[PDB]
């Protein structure tokens, strides 16, 4: 704070996420609004669910090409309605993944009745609660360097292929969701995490559907054996109902490039084809459906 | 022509305008300005081995900018101007030399990008304290503000109860 | 050879003899009884009606432990016998319970309606 | 007929080319194979390479390497070929510590129940995800995955029945791929009329041939000799330009063709496809697309974090990666081939860019 302006300790900055209202799109794009410190505390009535007219906002873009808006000396705010007394149980829409390959006018968030094809990679960690670096069995490497005390927290990242009969997409699934992505009972997932705390880190990286483990990991450890066998078994590769975000914020600003060439090899015939870049989806929840196998 | 600290390349001379963070003596014939322009350095930024560690500036926050901070070494005639500058000043440099390391004193190969303003105003070398009226300074301050807000870095002040605002 | 497909027929279509005798079929109904001495049986079903029978052979393809009143799916052929009429020579016979039979009938309706809509 | 014939080389712009399309078995029997290149099939202009079918087993024959299941799905019946797999090199049981007991018993439990899911009997409800083959006028499915479907209530079968019409109407009965269809209409095909243009076309055909035949490295003569590439290098412009030495047309023209092939490979170098190791073979070239070792070592710069930063800077910058690679691999490593390798790995997803010229695994 106060890197150039002298207003040090002028209360903490505040960040609003808002759903735009317009008739120009069937789906309202979400947006971030930053209230930098000289305006604090904010106006009354800026609460979840409150419909608000924001006027004279400064539009701004990051170096990473993310659009976000910020208050200025002319920014003026006007609440139009109060929060509702009861939260609306809005279910997300259900669409086939082919709908997202159409580009614009496709929803930001959705559910899909897809089927897990294979698992690309899988990482488990235990990191220190006060500082984001690995902490095997609670042995913090940052101890004393800002880190006041040693205690550890688990973290997990997994990457999946999902396909629903119309299109195939790469799902990046993180933390508590993976326990459902693999389908373990909370007890068994807890036990697995508790064991892997001994080495503190487990990394796997697969050569593809049904293929062998890649040299980033080794056949020696029985841990890796158990995990690899599971991640290629019909116990994971199963039907689901996914709910996801399109990995890129809903906007027209995205860069673009032509469809790439890929050289398939099917039936001993070389196929050379133009092909789209794969969808990338961020998981929101995994659930079994109809207990299908 | 403007060029940013994220654009720099291994063996060059540049402007690289920035905001001054701190200062210190280095030698009877060299002096330190610690600076940033808000953009991410491509190589790990250079750090000056120095005669005393108590620099001028609000070091208790300057150290939190680490990856975006850069140490600038100015040699001869430029020093008596540098020694007078105030903390947090907006600053322009002329013909600042840029030099990539590839080795350390233990004969391990490691990469970091040095910055030098060698003696004499030859080849246009010098410095210029920027006034807040020019849109270049507005752009510098604006890039700093943007890099502060849409930062996405790990949060400092882990003892989150410390501030109490203007208590 | 592969057997010709056992397409779904409702008990009323065998009752009306709309499915030709000797053809492959699949059908449903609540196993009304279990004649083991002659390996003959009935699979009662009602659809806005009184229950109507469904004679089906059952000597080998499945010595099922399930009981009367349970619902069953049967697949195979049907052929005429003078006394017994048309009787189902089951190639598969299996039990089911809790099945939403009205929804199953609607599903058959949708399937055949789409087949119609398909050129 | 003009719309029923295979568009393009059935390029993968249509998303169902990468999907286990959920067709009716009878439609599998109605498919038309692609006459331009066999092995894939057509429905309503959609190219279909893989399918997902659900039905019941009504016929069985076991061979050495595979089971053959006759699967019925009301509309039709088809043979499914299922490769067998043994639980080879299974782990021994022992009275080990609680953690090892856990891992071993869990591995065996998973194995047991996977076999329980996989072993099949007559009358089973079955799902198969696979691809089509045709032989001796028979048509069959090769299974990539298959498993028994346990259903005491027939509800999933009913759901399948209800579902398929809707997805057909929404997708498969859509009679179009509707790409941009950027057809060049073979303009200037018979004659480039320009030496740089002909060189560019030669480079394009060269990369096509190279990745068609999975060429990892080649001496230039081994590519110059390709009869189709020669049938392109023999266009009139270069011949006429070479013909000035009327008494030595063969020599001048052969040298000019060698030169234009070297120029095409130079274009591919400047665009980052091929490179030369330090080997003394002045006209031997290696392709980035196939140097697995270079990929791996690059991957060890950011899968295994960059070693030089003292701060834990998540990933690494393009130039920092390039300097590290030049110091650890090859000082002459071109930025073009490194960019190509990074973009390739990102296509694989072995790497992901966080921002412009910054990457992390
Ligand atoms: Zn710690």
């Amino acid at each position: 704070w106060m890197k150039l302006g002298n207003t040090g300790a002028m209360r903490r900055c505040v960040k609003l996420t808002v759903a735009l209202e317009t008739a120009e799109c069937e789906f309202p794009p979400h947006l971030d609004v930053y209230i930098e410190d000289p305006h604090l505390p904010p106006s009354l009535g800026l609460l979840p669910g409150a419909r608000v007219h924001f006027s004279q906002l400064e539009k701004r873009v990051s170096r990473s090409h993310n659009v976000y808006c910020c208050f200025r000396s002319s920014t003026y705010v006007q609440v139009l309605s109060f929060p509702p007394e009861t939260t609306i149980s809005i279910p997300l829409p259900h669409i086939y993944l082919a709908e997202l390959l159409q580009g614009g006018q496709s929803p930001f968030q959705a559910t899909a009745s897809c089927h897990i094809v294979s698992v690309f990679s899988l990482q488990l960690f235990w990191v220190c609660a006060y500082c984001t670096s690995i902490c095997r069995q609670g042995k913090c490497t940052r101890l004393g360097s800002t880190c006041p005390t040693q205690t550890a927290i688990s973290q997990a990242i997994i990457r999946l292929l999902v396909e629903d009969g119309t299109a195939e997409a790469v799902v990046t699934c993180r933390n508590h969701h993976v326990a459902a992505a693999l389908g373990l009972c909370p007890r068994e997932w807890a036990s697995l995490l508790d064991f892997v705390q001994v080495p503190g880190r487990v990394v796997l990286q697969f050569a593809g559907p049904g293929a062998q483990l890649e040299s980033s990991a080794r056949v020696d450890e029985p841990m890796t054996m158990f995990l690899w066998t599971l991640c290629t078994s019909p116990s994971v590769l199963r039907p689901i109902v996914l709910s996801f975000e399109l990995e890129r914020k809903p906007s027209k600003i995205v860069p673009l490039e032509p469809p790439r060439l890929q050289r398939f090899q099917c039936g001993e015939l070389p196929f050379l084809t133009h092909v789209n870049p794969r969808l990338r989806l961020s998981c929101l929840s995994i659930r079994e459906s109809e207990y299908s196998s | 022509t403007l060029l940013k600290l994220c654009d720099v390349q291994p063996m060059q001379y540049f402007d690289l305008t920035c905001q001054l963070l701190g200062k210190a003596e280095v030698d009877g014939a060299s002096f330190l300005l610690k600076v940033w322009d808000g953009t991410r350095t491509p190589f790990p930024s250079w750090r000056v081995l120095i005669q005393d560690l108590v620099l001028e500036g609000d070091l208790s926050h300057i150290h939190r900018l680490q990856n975006l901070t850069i140490d600038i070494l100015v040699y001869d005639n430029h020093v008596h101007v540098a020694r007078s500058l105030k903390v947090g000043s907006f600053l322009r440099i002329y013909s600042l030399h840029t030099k990539l390391q590839s080795m350390n004193s233990e004969n391990q190969t490691m990469l970091s990008l040095e910055f030098h303003l060698h003696g004499g105003t030859s080849y246009g070398r010098g410095i210029r304290v920027l006034p807040e009226s020019n849109s270049d300074v507005d752009q510098l301050k604006k890039d700093l503000e943007s890099a502060n807000l849409t930062a996405n870095q790990h949060s400092d002040v882990i003892c989150q109860s410390e501030p109490d605002d203007s208590f | 050879m592969l057997p010709k497909p056992g397409t779904y027929y409702l008990p009323w279509e065998v009752s009306a003899g709309q499915v030709p005798d000797g053809s492959t079929l699949r059908t449903f109904g609540r196993l009304c009884l279990y004649d083991m001495i002659q390996s003959r049986v009935t699979l009662m079903a009602q659809h806005g009606s009184d229950q109507h029978q469904v004679l089906v052979c059952t000597k080998l393809v499945e010595p099922f432990h399930a009981q009367v009143g349970s619902l069953y799916i049967v697949l195979g052929e049907l052929q005429h016998q003078q006394d017994r009429g048309s009787v189902v020579k089951a190639r598969v016979l299996t039990c089911v319970e809790g099945m939403n039979l009205p929804l199953l009938e609607q599903a058959i309706r949708e399937q055949r309606l789409y087949k119609q809509e398909r050129g | 007929r003009c719309e029923e014939e295979t568009p393009s080389l059935l390029w993968g712009l249509d998303p169902v080319f990468l999907a286990f399309a959920k067709l009716y078995i009878r439609d599998i029997l109605d498919m038309k194979e692609s006459r331009q290149v066999p092995g894939v099939f057509l429905y309503n202009g959609h190219p279909i390479k893989q399918v997902d079918v659900l039905g019941t087993v009504i016929g069985v024959r076991e061979r050495d390497a595979f089971y053959s299941y006759g699967v019925d799905d009301s509309t039709g019946v088809i043979n499914c070929i299922c490769w067998k797999k043994l639980n080879t090199e299974s782990v021994s049981a022992a009275p080990s510590a609680a953690r090892e007991l856990s891992l071993t018993s869990q591995l065996k439990k998973l194995q047991e129940t996977i076999e329980q899911k996989t072993k099949i009997e007559i009358g089973d409800t079955i799902r198969v995800r696979g691809s089509i083959r045709t032989y001796r006028e028979e048509r069959e499915i090769h299974a990539t995955t298959y498993y028994k479907v346990d259903d005491p209530v027939w509800n999933i079968q009913i759901a399948r029945m209800l579902e398929l019409p809707t997805i057909y109407r929404k997708v498969y009965d859509q009679p179009f791929h509707s790409s941009a269809l950027e057809k060049e209409e073979a303009l200037s095909n018979p004659g480039a009329l320009d030496l740089p243009s002909l060189t560019s076309l030669l480079s394009e055909k060269a990369k096509e041939f190279l990745m068609e035949n999975r060429v990892q490295s080649f001496y230039q003569q081994e590519l110059e000799m390709v009869e189709s590439l020669l049938s392109l290098a023999n266009q009139p412009v270069i011949h006429s330009a070479s013909s000035d030495q009327v008494n030595f047309k063969k020599d001048t023209t052969s040298k000019a063709i060698h030169s234009i092939f070297k120029n095409a490979i130079q274009l591919l170098q400047e665009k980052g496809l091929v490179f030369q190791k330090d080997d003394g073979f002045d006209n031997l070239y290696y392709v980035t697309r196939e140097d697995k070792d270079l990929h791996r070592k690059i991957h060890r710069i950011i899968q295994q974090d960059c070693q030089k930063p003292n701060h834990m800077e998540k990933g690494c910058h393009f130039l920092h990666i390039l300097a590290c690679a030049r110091l650890s691999i090859r000082p002459g490593l071109s930025e073009a081939v490194l960019q190509q390798v990074l973009e390739l790995l990102e296509d694989q997803s072995d790497i992901v860019s966080t921002m412009e010229h910054y990457y992390t695994a």
